[PDB]
């Protein structure tokens, strides 16, 4: 479980848009430093830039 | 914000 440190606006049809503070579960790293993530906050799933999140405490 | 990684 990770937390968003920034907002992120989707730039592709498979990205996940998220707000700062959202809690995310990492599904896989099938896009490299782009991770497939599921937002516990919104229920959506999509790719995120891994440098925009950090582990939940 | 930091730069987006290459995809």
């Amino acid at each position: 479980t990770f937390v968003a440190l920034y907002d992120y606006v989707s730039r592709t049809e498979t990205d996940l848009s998220f707000k700062k503070g959202e809690r995310l579960q990492i599904v896989n790293n099938t896009e490299g430093d782009w991770w497939l993530a599921h937002s516990l906050t919104t229920g959506r799933t999509g790719y995120i830039p891994s440098n925009y999140v950090a582990p939940s405490d | 914000a930091p730069p987006l990684p290459p995809r």
